[PDB]
């Protein structure tokens, strides 16, 4: 069989930069390499075939080069909608194998994480639970600290951080920190507070609310 | 034009079998090879095998020989892939993709089929609204949201007002714990449409076939 | 008085090239490279020699010794060894007739391909012809093309729909009628073989000078041509890449054994007849050794001749020579290799020498093929025959023409496959086993070594005695058992043979050797007295 090796699992680039992904094969391939694009949440999309040739319905900004074992897929003008995972695949010998995949992350300026705290709704208090939610929207880069405060004490149990994938419009990450608690404990505390520490500013953003019917 | 419609998500117990369909349209079906590519969660693409639609001329991969069985029906132009002896490794997203004979590229793909091989009971999602408090300062935009707790498997869809408008909806990936998933969604809408009009979040669960709709109330 | 002694050959080199010319044929050119590439690559060289040293060479040498010592035909030699086995001499005869029903038609194709190569523009380059369909897509045409399941190439279109015309038949059921073109071609072939046999071994010994030396020249030209072609290393790599994991499979050993048996060709009566006409004090050991070793070397260089061109073809397309060399048949030469030649400078030249090479590859083997049968029949019915040789030779050539009419049909290729794999093969292996058993275990291997000790002046080594006694009969037994245990499922040109095809193959196969058991029963049923006295006078050679 054939082993298509992509050394760089992740590559950083900016909107408008020249980005190139390399693909290493086991044996000599001549010009039998295809480049596929898989957007997060979508099916793969064919972009390049036979080393350099472009497929119908592909913008001119996507190019291809290489002749032998090492091949290169080049994007000249990176757009916001070009954010996807790229795969290379040989099409000469049976079986047809694929590469590891290179998630192309976009580098931009820093962004302030909009923090929003939310009190447990009445439908959940009806079921017999109560979860305070702390959303962190539109920030960059991915690295960001989330600290919880039930009533001033740093809460650490029952906190779940969920990071979404990068955005395809403005390239800003978003995460959700969830504090899941019981109803009995929720009706014994009033003002919840979640704070977030980012690199845009040294002072963590602090959000608070009261249980006494807001 | 060229459309490949596969089957929906499948939740099957380990050791059983599952069949995935593939309805083709927009091209001469007897002209192109029909393929099946397996994509694991967080992994790469994995060519399973092809099949010749004229006679069912199958050509499997050595890694999937005896694992997948490809069939085809010319009367309705529909391909099938069946998987037997299901384990945890088979829980992945499967595609059926069109391909010529030479050069052997995959020009058109299907939307995929999320397969979950587990014995866990299909749990209906608990939809709890995530409404902003009544003491917050209503600025130029308010951030709303809905919460989904306890469901299995990863087959859920959280929509907002029949898809209008959704220019600021953030959907957070589900997190699995104690055999149940839990996710959340939010939406930043201006203060000139709330709470004047009706903003209702819809939570659908195709695995359990349960659609619970909850309207946000401050 | 009258005839008395028989004639003898003109020169040592004539018989050395006649046997080499019979040994070297199409299969050396294309069967050995394909089976060598797909069964371990270069590692196939190891069992091919082992199956030669232990199986092929002993039968080849033992057959050439019996022939050069006893100087009898394929039939009359059994009367002087084991009369009950005289049916062997007849069986081979029938076998030959089946082979001759198709092996010549094949040459006809090459001939029809050769006489059509005198045009400045080769027919299988363009698609604007009277036989191409709308699927015909050729080169020197817009780039970016992408091949479709129904699309075909002008070469594939030219072989399938023009010369072979296999689309006019629905299979073995409906194949008629006969194509008059290939009938005239195969008539021309039966004429160029007629004037090379009718005079006896003199003309087949004069014509062999050309038929045995031309293929090496043509192979040399194609070799130095294909070696200069860019990307020819891929075919050589796929040809020689060692895959030692294939040797663990019990199949490649059987493939090597069968390949070296049919390539060496003992047991057919050809070596018996060719050896019959020779000097009594002439050496036989060196002759057999050299001839076989050339037959293998020739296969070895032919492998390069094919795989350099197929490597170039894989480079022009997109690699994996297995993809371009999937079909293992005449299509590898008439379609793949031909389409590759068409895309080269002086295409007319390399086409003429290629098809001409094929014809000269076939001719020497059909010469010998007939020589053995003619010698056998003339020696079994002497002075009832030999009244003229031209009469019998003509009756054979004409009989083969009428016997090839089934192959000259539109669905002729189907009959070719059926006869080549289900009929002749297992029967030649069988009669070779019967002959090897009769000579080794009935006539006595000790007396055989004494006869060689009389002719050549020295007794054969222990290596050869131990080979004839045990190694060779097990060598044939392995191939026969392997085939009978699992006959291969036949498929040709997107047409799977019906399930009853093997019955027809076995029917044709069984009708060939009804004579050895019915003749054993015949002679066993004719001689009076007790069965012990009849089998004692039937196993021991005639006393005077
Ligand atoms: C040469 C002689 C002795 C061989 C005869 C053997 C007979 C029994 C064999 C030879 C050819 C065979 C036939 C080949 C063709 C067909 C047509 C098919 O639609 C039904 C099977 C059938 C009818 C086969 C039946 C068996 C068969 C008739
Ligand atoms: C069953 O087909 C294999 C034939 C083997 C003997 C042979 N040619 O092989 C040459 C050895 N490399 C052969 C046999 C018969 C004839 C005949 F002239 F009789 F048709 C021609 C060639
Ligand atoms: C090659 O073929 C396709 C037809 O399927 C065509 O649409 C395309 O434009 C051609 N050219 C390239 C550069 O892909
Ligand atoms: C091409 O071939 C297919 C089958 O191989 C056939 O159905 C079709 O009619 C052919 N096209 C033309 C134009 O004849
Ligand atoms: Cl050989
Ligand atoms: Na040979
Ligand atoms: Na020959």
């Amino acid at each position: 069989d054939i082993v298509m090796t992509q050394s760089h699992k992740f590559m950083s680039t900016s909107v408008g930069d020249r980005v190139s992904i390399t693909c290493k094969a086991s044996q000599d391939v001549s010009t039998a390499v295809a480049w596929y694009q898989q957007k997060p949440g979508q099916s793969p999309k064919l972009l390049i075939y036979s080393a350099s040739y472009r497929y119908t319905g592909v913008p001119d900004r996507f190019t291809g080069s290489g002749s032998g074992t090492d091949f290169t897929f080049t994007i000249s003008s990176v757009q916001a909608e070009d954010l996807a995972v790229y795969y290379c695949q040989q099409h000469y010998s049976i079986p047809r194998t694929f590469g590891g995949g290179t998630k192309l992350e976009i580098k931009r300026a820093d962004a302030a994480p909009t923090v929003s705290i939310f009190p447990p709704s009445s439908e959940q208090l009806t079921s017999g639970g109560a979860s305070v939610v702390c959303f962190l929207n539109n920030f960059y880069p991915k690295d960001i600290n989330v600290k919880w405060k039930i009533d001033g004490s740093e809460r650490q149990n029952g906190v779940l951080n969920s990071w979404t994938d990068q955005d395809s419009k403005d390239s800003t990450y978003s995460m959700s920190s969830t504090l899941t608690l019981t109803k009995d404990e929720y009706e014994r505390h009033n003002s919840y507070t979640c704070e977030a520490t980012h690199k845009t500013s040294t002072s963590p953003i602090v959000k608070s609310f009261n249980r006494n019917e807001c | 034009e060229v459309q490949l419609q596969q089957s929906g998500p499948e939740l099957v117990k380990p050791g059983a079998s599952v069949k995935i369909s593939c309805k083709a349209s927009g091209y001469t079906f007897t002209d192109y090879y029909m393929n099946w590519v397996k994509q694991s969660h967080g992994k790469s693409l994995e060519w399973i095998g092809n099949i010749n639609p004229n006679n069912g001329g199958t050509s499997y991969n050595q890694k999937f020989k005896g694992k997948a069985t490809l069939t085809v029906d010319k009367s309705s132009t529909t391909a099938y892939m069946e998987l037997r002896s299901l384990t945890s490794e088979d829980s992945a997203v499967y595609y059926c993709t069109r391909s010529p004979v030479r050069p052997y590229y995959f020009d058109y793909w299907g939307q995929g089929t999320t397969l979950t091989v587990s014995s866990a009971k299909t749990t209906p999602p608990s939809v709890y609204p995530l409404a902003p408090g009544c003491g917050d300062t209503t600025g130029s935009s308010v951030t709303l949201g809905c919460l989904v707790k306890g469901y299995f498997p990863e087959s859920v869809t959280v929509t907002w007002n029949s898809g209008s408008l959704s220019s600021s909806v953030h959907t957070f990936p589900a997190l699995l714990q104690s055999g149940l998933y839990t996710m959340s969604s939010s939406v930043t809408v201006p203060s000139s449409t709330w709470p004047s009009q009706t903003v209702t979040c819809s939570v659908a669960h195709p695995a359990s076939s349960t659609t619970v709709d909850k309207k946000l109330e401050p | 008085g009258s005839q008395g002694e028989r004639e003898t050959w003109g020169k040592k080199v004539d018989f050395l090239l006649s046997v080499i010319g019979y040994a070297v044929d199409l299969g050396n050119v294309w069967r050995f490279p394909y089976i060598c590439a797909q069964n371990g690559g270069g590692a196939f060289l190891l069992p091919y020699t082992i199956m030669a040293i232990f199986g092929g060479i002993p039968l080849f040498y033992m057959e050439l010794a019996l022939g050069q010592y006893h100087r009898n035909g394929c039939i009359s030699i059994w009367r002087k060894i084991c009369p009950i086995f005289k049916g062997i001499g007849y069986a081979i005869c029938i076998i030959a007739f089946y082979i001759a029903s198709y092996y010549n038609t094949i040459m006809a194709w090459a001939l029809y391909y050769l006489i059509s190569s005198f045009t400045d523009q080769l027919p299988w380059t363009s698609c604007k012809n009277s036989w191409n369909t709308g699927n015909c897509t050729n080169y020197f045409s817009e780039d970016n093309i992408t091949w479709t399941l129904h699309s075909t190439s002008p070469a594939e279109e030219f072989y399938t729909r023009h010369v072979l015309q296999i689309h006019r038949s629905k299979g073995l059921q409906d194949l008629g009628g006969i194509s008059w073109q290939l009938a005239l071609c195969i008539m021309l072939i039966f004429t160029v073989i007629y004037f090379s046999i009718w005079k006896g071994v003199k003309t087949s010994g004069k014509v062999v000078w050309v038929t045995a030396t031309f293929p090496y020249i043509a192979l040399s030209v194609l070799l130095v041509r294909g070696a200069t072609l860019p990307g020819a290393w891929r075919g050589v790599l796929f040809y020689l890449k060692p895959n030692w994991q294939k040797l663990l499979e019990t199949g490649v050993w059987i493939d090597a054994a069968a390949q070296i048996f049919f390539s060496l060709g003992p047991g057919f009566g050809v070596l018996l007849a060719f050896a019959s006409y020779n000097k009594f004090n002439n050496n036989c050991y060196q002759d057999a050794l050299v001839t076989s070793v050339v037959n293998c070397m020739t296969s070895f260089v032919s492998g390069f001749v094919i795989f350099t061109v197929l490597g170039y073809m894989a480079e022009m397309r997109n690699e994996d020579v297995s993809e371009v060399a999937k079909d293992a048949g005449p299509s590898l030469l008439f379609i793949t290799y031909a389409e590759a030649i068409a895309n080269m400078p002086a295409s007319t030249f390399f086409a003429i020498i290629f098809f001409l090479m094929l014809i000269t590859l076939g001719l020497d083997s059909s010469f010998a093929g007939l020589e053995g049968v003619i010698t056998a029949v003339l020696d079994e019915f002497p002075h009832v025959w030999a009244k003229r040789r031209e009469r019998f030779v003509l009756a054979v050539v004409i009989t083969c023409f009428f016997g090839s009419l089934v192959t000259l049909t539109f669905g002729g290729a189907y009959v070719v496959k059926l006869l080549e794999e289900y009929a002749t093969g297992p029967a030649v292996l069988t009669v070779a086993l019967i002959e090897a058993v009769a000579v080794s275990w009935f006539y006595g291997i000790t007396q055989f070594c004494r006869d060689v000790k009389e002719m050549l002046g020295f007794s054969p080594g222990w290596f050869w005695r131990i080979c004839w006694v045990a190694i060779s009969p097990l060598f044939l037994l392995f191939i026969i058992a392997s085939f009978l245990m699992s006959p291969p499922q036949l498929r040709l040109f997107q047409y799977n043979y019906p399930y009853w095809s093997i019955i027809l193959g076995y029917a044709i196969g069984t009708s060939s050797f009804i004579c050895i058991p019915t003749y054993i029963a015949y002679r066993l049923i004719i001689t009076p007295g007790t069965f012990k006295e009849r089998i004692i006078k039937s196993i021991t050679p005639e006393t005077p």
